[PDB]
């Protein structure tokens, strides 16, 4: 078994690699 | 909450720290003291890796305890 | 410059594998699967030095950059230099109309 | 030294379970062996007796002075610290949180005593068929180095692309269960260490290069 | 180079007994700035840098190595690359000389 | 003569000891190596008989009962371990003491 | 799954190669001779093992591209064996193959019948020579 | 004769001369250590004005000479305190493994 | 109505004199030909686990080069008789164990040598301890000292 | 605060990341720098604890 | 503010 599947595999930019900040302050863009 | 699969198997490092000095690892030149093969070749069986690798004694490690 | 490149050759002769062992891992229990939350310290000095001494030339462009733009305005910001008689009479001297 | 010794190991083995709490865990305390490479079995064994013709923690043997500075007190020690652990091992969830704190406790202490025990002189316990070794030994004199150490296992697919690894099982060498294959078609590898010791490295400024 | 670089040389290899020594071979191994870039003042013609010969040495990969390139470098190669040419370089000198 | 150099460092004295073992079993063919190994190993071991009678009658004639100040002895230890480590020692380290 | 000693397999070995070892001692009256110079084996039991755990995995630094694999098989009979590398198929010169392994991940099936009993051993070998 | 007693056992620093057993006789060693020290630093200075790297044998030898002096004047306990200041830690090797996952090589 | 000074770190730099005192991970194995590497490993898995065997090789052509010190092997130029018959550089365990004993026992050096190991005497540990890098704050808090004490 | 993501599997890295010397964009969990889920022209001497 | 080059300079004067 197992040899229809396929792999969907992950990808990270690297943008997404280092620099994520969060928070409710994350966007400008919010009265938050 | 699913698996993880990757391409390639992964590895094992048995010690992280090595001693850089040791008639085990850095054979001396000109040992001094002590058809078929030889007769000055030598087994060792260590205890373990452990051998190998940079550990505090027991006695440090109660020293540092106590305060 | 010689005593420069003579540190920075040393510097980069240097191994990568460069952890320290720091006489406080007795505390932290190391099984010999964790990671010592200090074998990178040395290797971190090592690039902090390296790196900087890279990067001099750097450093000296924005250092000049702000000592003549700190200099240019020295008649304009620096009190006991504004108000001497002879800058005040040459900076109206450049306005005559 | 073996005095000052159990005492460090004692004060070492409290400060190191104060979240394991190995120590502070009750076992029959009348079981004991002479090789350690069937304890667990033998435990079972006396389990059935004991369960069907229906004591201890360490602190307590150590405050009763049950541990003496000969050979018999170190394997005492030994023996009820590997007895506990895999009690505990066998009793938690398989990945938990507590399992694989009593598998680092475990690591930890034996690791210790081992070393410990061989630092005063105390112990607690062929090429030919291949042409490459003919000539080796032909060649050179062997100066030789013996060890052992337990492999690891992963889990690996096969599928319409490529062939798929898991991450190392974090299995515990103590557990005896037999196994438990979460899906068919999921292939066991077997995870070596790795050989060299002086492996090289390149130079700093090799990562410390100008861009 | 040297008599005790020549021994080190030789036993580095383990072919130091297949050495010979005459007397000769024994009696000789006994013994402006032009203004390149211009981050600090205004930069004399690119063809007068030229002229001039550049030579950093200190470094091991230059003094420049483009991010895309550095980024997708081989490690393995590189540590054998450093362990020929920075340590085991005396003993196939020697190799080079003696030793057909 | 050849008259093979004094060994620099310890290291050169054992690939020395190396060399004269490799050579030992062809004297007739050698024959010239060996005796400027040997004129070398007797000034080594001359040297170290000198030492260690020296270093007796040092050991035994020391003092009575002076001592050594622990300020100066401070200084002499940074300033000792800064020129080990070819850093630099201010001028104002040394004439003043 | 279960414990399934070994029956036909024993004592498979794969080494590295006799010739590379030869090159790298005796330059031929050529070039230089190599800074590495690191030669490994690997032995497995056929006892003592499990036919429901017949993976196995190891790394090889870049020189190490050529190796060999001798078996040894306790079923003095006549026997079926096929050694399968990334899917081609290599052929022996107790048997003897040599290999020419690629950059990346190899799998090596090494699988022996018995045709008398009519018994199946598989051997499965996951091998990464690095770039 | 050579006696293999002496070739194990010697170091280039093995050569202890009258001056260091007069200071010693005759007290303050001191006074041999911070001139040696000047003497050193000089060298050291002279050596940096002209552009080489090897230190002569002479600084090696005053080296040398000052670590044998403040050896033996430790070790007779010549002296009330020692300093003790030392970095806690010390520079080791660590293992080098190589990552698994194949490279795609586009 | 002080000068803060670029940190001296001594622990990365090397001995200028006498290299053959740096930390064995600085120090070049060139010097004592231990360049090239000669290994033989032997793997085994047996049962659950691998009985490494890690062989280091040498010339067994090498006559006398590759072989233990023995009597029969120095003539009559040489005195090796009592010696032969009946260590000398440190390591990364022994060095763990000497900073312990200075940071257990600050002076008392005959417990440092016994807590290093039986190899080692006390000249040896006194050596070391002299060329063992020191603080970079106690270094600026030194030099500081004398420079004030010079300008006041 | 600050989110960091390992360059290898999608789960973000806590308490610590791997940072690589060469590539100085991707990161890496602890875990997967533990089982030497990097490149393979990567050593483990390329990345940095922080 | 970074004592980058002050080493330098101060042991060349
Ligand atoms: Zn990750």
């Amino acid at each position: 078994m197992f040899e229809t599947m396929v792999a969907n595999p992950i990808k990270v930019s690297r943008l997404q690699s280092n620099g994520v900040l969060t928070g409710p302050a994350a966007n400008t863009k919010s009265i938050h | 909450g699913e698996i993880l699969w990757f391409r390639g198997p992964s590895v094992i490092v048995n010690e992280r720290i090595i001693n850089s000095g040791d008639p085990h690892l850095s054979l001396p030149l000109n040992r001094w003291f002590t058809l078929e093969p030889d007769v000055e070749n030598e087994k060792e069986s260590l205890p373990g890796p452990f051998v190998l690798g940079l550990r505090p004694s027991a006695k440090f490690t109660a020293h540092r305890l106590s305060m | 410059s010689a005593r420069i490149s003579n540190r920075i050759n040393e510097l980069e002769r240097l191994p990568a594998n460069l952890g320290t062992y720091s006489l406080d891992d007795c505390l932290e229990f190391i099984t010999k699967d964790d990671l010592s939350s200090r074998m990178d310290t040395f290797k971190i000095k090592a690039l902090v030095e390296l790196k900087s001494l890279k990067l001099l030339t750097k450093q000296k462009s924005i250092r000049q950059k702000l000592i003549n733009n700190v200099a240019s305005q020295a008649h304009h910001n620096i009190p006991y230099l504004r108000d001497s008689p002879f800058t005040a009479a040459a900076q109206r001297s450049v306005q005559i109309r | 030294k073996l005095v000052d010794f159990l005492v460090n190991v004692q004060s070492i083995l409290n400060a190191a379970s104060v979240k394991c709490h190995v120590v502070d865990e009750s076992f029959p305390a009348k079981f004991f062996e002479k090789n350690p490479d069937k304890i667990y079995e033998s435990y079972c064994k006396f389990i059935k007796n004991r369960s069907n013709s229906e004591l201890t923690t360490i602190n307590k043997r150590f405050e009763n002075g049950e541990y003496e500075p000969i050979q018999g007190g170190f394997y005492k020690l030994y023996h009820d610290i590997k007895l506990v652990c895999t009690i505990l091992i066998h009793f938690y969830p398989q990945g938990t949180r507590n399992y694989q704190l009593v598998d680092k406790f475990y690591k930890f202490s034996s690791e210790l005593l081992l070393r410990e025990c061989c630092r005063i002189g105390i112990a607690l316990t062929d090429d030919d068929a291949t042409e490459l070794d003919k000539i080796i030994s032909y060649d050179f004199i062997k100066i030789s180095m013996n060890y052992t150490v337990p492999i690891s296992q992963t889990y690996q697919i096969r599928t319409k692309d490529m062939d798929l690894f898991s991450s190392i099982i974090s299995k515990s060498n103590l557990d005896k269960r037999p196994h438990e294959l979460p899906n068919t078609n999921f292939k066991i590898n077997n995870v070596l260490p790795q050989t060299d010791i002086e492996n090289e490295a390149p130079r700093l400024g090799f990562v410390g290069a100008n861009t | 180079m040297g008599y005790y670089d020549v021994l080190a040389g030789l036993s580095a290899l383990e072919k130091s007994s297949q050495v010979v020594f005459s007397a000769t071979e024994l009696q000789q191994l006994t013994q402006k700035r032009v203004a390149v870039h211009g981050y600090l003042g205004g930069k004399v013609s690119l063809a007068d840098a030229a002229q001039v010969e550049y030579e950093v040495g200190h470094s091991l990969l230059g003094s420049y190595v483009p991010r895309q390139q550095l980024e997708a470098l081989s490690s393995v190669d590189f540590s054998h690359h450093f362990h020929r040419t920075l340590e085991c370089k005396a003993a196939l000198e020697t190799h080079d000389v003696f030793l057909a | 003569e050849i008259t093979i150099p004094k060994p620099r460092s310890s290291a050169q004295l054992e690939q020395l000891l190396y060399r004269y073992r490799a050579i030992q079993n062809h004297p007739k063919e050698n024959k010239l190596e060996i005796k400027a190994i040997e004129d070398t190993f007797r000034n080594i071991s001359r040297d170290q008989d000198i030492y260690e009678t020296k270093l007796d009658t040092l050991r035994k004639s020391i003092d009575k009962g002076f001592q050594y100040d622990e300020d100066l002895l401070n200084k002499h230890l940074v300033a000792l371990q800064l020129l080990e480590k070819d850093t630099d020692v201010p001028d104002y380290f040394l004439d003043l003491p | 799954m279960e414990y399934k000693p070994y029956k036909l397999i024993q004592q498979i070995y794969i080494f590295s190669s006799k010739n590379l070892y030869s090159q790298a001692t005796k330059p031929l009256l050529g070039s230089r001779p190599s800074c590495n110079q690191n030669w490994v084996e690997y032995i497995f039991n056929g006892n003592e093992l499990s036919q429901n755990e017949n993976a196995f995995s190891f790394m090889l630094q870049p020189m190490q591209t050529f190796l060999t694999l001798q078996s040894h098989l306790t079923s003095s009979l006549k026997d079926t064996e096929t050694l399968l590398t990334i899917n081609k198929e290599p052929v022996k010169s107790t048997e003897i193959f040599d290999i020419r392994l690629s950059e990346g991940l190899n799998h090596l099936m090494f699988r022996c019948e018995d045709k008398i009993s009519h018994e199946t051993e598989f051997m499965n070998f996951w091998i990464n020579v690095l770039p | 004769i050579i006696k293999l007693q002496n070739l194990y056992n010697w170091t280039p620093s093995n050569y202890i001369g009258d001056d260091e057993i007069e200071n010693f006789r005759n007290g303050t060693p001191d006074k041999l250590v911070s001139d040696s020290l000047l003497k050193l630093k000089r060298l050291r200075k002279e050596r940096i004005l002209n552009k080489v790297l090897k230190p002569t044998t002479e600084e090696r030898e005053l080296y040398f000479k000052v670590k044998r002096i403040l050896k033996e004047v430790i070790l007779a306990k010549k002296v009330s305190k020692v300093p003790i200041n030392n970095v806690r830690a010390f520079p080791v090797l660590q293992t080098n493994y190589n990552g698994s996952i194949p490279v795609v090589r586009a | 109505n002080v000068k803060k000074e670029f940190p001296v770190n001594l622990t990365i730099k090397k001995n200028v004199y006498d290299s053959a005192q740096d930390f064995n991970a600085l120090q070049d194995e060139s010097r004592n030909s231990r360049q090239i590497h000669k290994v033989y490993i032997c793997h085994t898995c047996g049962n659950e686990s691998i009985n490494v065997r890690y062989h280091n090789l040498r010339a067994r052509d090498t006559n006398l080069c590759s072989r233990c010190f023995q009597e029969g092997h120095f003539g009559a130029n040489f005195q090796s008789s009592d010696f032969i018959r009946l260590k000398k550089n440190w390591s990364d365990q022994e060095m763990l164990l000497l900073l312990e004993g200075i940071e257990m026992y600050e002076d008392q050096w005959e417990k440092i040598a016994d807590h290093v190991g039986g190899h080692k005497r006390v000249e040896d540990c006194i050596e070391k301890f002299l060329s063992l890098p020191i603080e970079d704050n106690y270094i600026r808090e030194v030099v500081g000292s004398t420079l004030n004490g010079k300008g006041g």
